[PDB]
């Protein structure tokens, strides 16, 4: 036992920022960041990647989070401007620039995604075009 | 604004920097990089009652610092102490760090982890741990490389910390992302260098 340090927060409306969205997909994936300090590719994350469109404002962005922890490692708006690009051939994942905020704090990566299979790439990648079809 | 000092210690190569650069980029370095001498980075966990904020001094572990990790203690609220399993050495050195610790900041929180869990031949075997037991202190095994249980540690902390021991850790507040028009060049240009990219074989 430990005598606590800072006086008890009170509880939360333990929010989520997720609701006011409907999941117009949500498969699970690994995440990829690259670099470039170096030229390697960089492990962002594991967990499931969400195409949310919003229930008012009607903007979809993609939310990926990671899983035990749970936190943020997508966060952009999708566009018009990003083409998801196969990779290597790899009919398993591709890779797209985003001014993603995962962090909080914008900043331009470039991304990759890489599926368990093709069929799960095959439908992000419907879905998420199907999500810049409107 | 919820902050906490936490001080990571133990024998290099065990792990404590990888353990933290993954919490803190989802990262797996692969290589070993020896820490200079202690390096801080902040960490933050969203709870029930508000979210919190670690600052983690990931410190050395090349005996060759042994002194200056006296300064890296001070007024620290809590630590995690490492060591391999898949090196006996360093569990044997354990106590030690332990001492250090509480010579300059008695009592306090304190979480031992045998990081690396995820590599089959194992050497320190689970009935051979026991230091935490005799020094009454929570222990967890890890896997930087499988997150394997890499949240429990400061879970298990920040409710010492706090003083609410159902406290948990929950998901976390999907904020609205910045809004970036304009395609012209702009997106355009944005293409060519991501060819760059895509031309890096993708690991795993
Ligand atoms: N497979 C596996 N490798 C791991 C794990 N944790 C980290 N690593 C490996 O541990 C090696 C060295 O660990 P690192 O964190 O760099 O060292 P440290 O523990 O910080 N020592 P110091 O900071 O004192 O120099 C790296 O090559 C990394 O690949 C784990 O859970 N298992
Ligand atoms: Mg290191």
């Amino acid at each position: 036992h430990f005598e606590p340090v800072v006086p008890l927060p009170d509880k939360i409306e333990v929010k989520t920022g997720e609701e006011d969205e409907e999941e117009f997909f949500c498969n699970r994936a690994k995440l990829f960041r690259f670099d470039v300090e170096s030229k390697e590719w960089k492990e962002r994350g594991i967990g499931n990647v969400k195409i949310l469109r919003h229930k008012t404002s009607g903007k979809i962005r993609l939310l990926m989070r990671r899983e035990q922890v749970l936190k943020i490692c997508a966060n952009h708006y999708i566009s018009p401007d990003m083409k998801l690009t196969p990779n290597a051939g790899s009919d398993r994942s591709f890779v797209w620039h985003a001014l993603d905020y995962a962090d909080e704090l914008p900043k331009p990566e470039q991304l990759a995604i890489r599926f368990k299979t093709p069929e799960e790439a095959a439908l992000f990648k419907c879905k998420f075009e199907e999500a810049q079809s409107i | 604004q919820v902050q906490f000092k936490l001080v990571l210690v133990g024998d290099g190569g065990t792990g404590k920097t990888t353990f933290v650069k993954r919490h803190l980029t989802g990262e797996f370095e692969k290589k070993y990089v020896a820490t200079l001498g202690v390096e801080v980075h902040p960490l933050v966990f969203h709870t029930n009652r508000g979210p919190i904020k670690f600052n983690v001094w990931d410190t050395a572990g090349q005996e060759k610092f042994g002194g200056l990790r006296d300064g890296y203690y001070i007024q620290a609220q809590c630590a995690i102490i490492m060591f391999d399993v898949t090196s006996r050495v360093t569990y044997k050195n354990v106590p030690n760090w332990h001492r250090d610790l509480v010579r300059v900041c008695e009592n306090i929180p304190i979480v031992l982890c045998g990081n690396k869990v995820d590599i089959k031949d194992r050497k320190v075997k689970a009935k051979s741990i026991v230091f935490h037991r005799k020094k009454n202190l929570q222990y967890y095994d890890i896997s930087a490389k499988s997150n394997y249980n890499f949240e429990k540690p400061f879970l298990w902390l920040a409710r010492k910390l706090i003083g609410d021991p159902n406290l948990e850790f929950v998901a976390m507040p999907a904020l609205a992302p910045p809004e970036v028009v304009m395609d012209p060049a702009l997106a355009a240009q944005y293409e060519h260098d991501l060819e760059v990219a895509q031309t890096t074989a993708l690991p795993d």
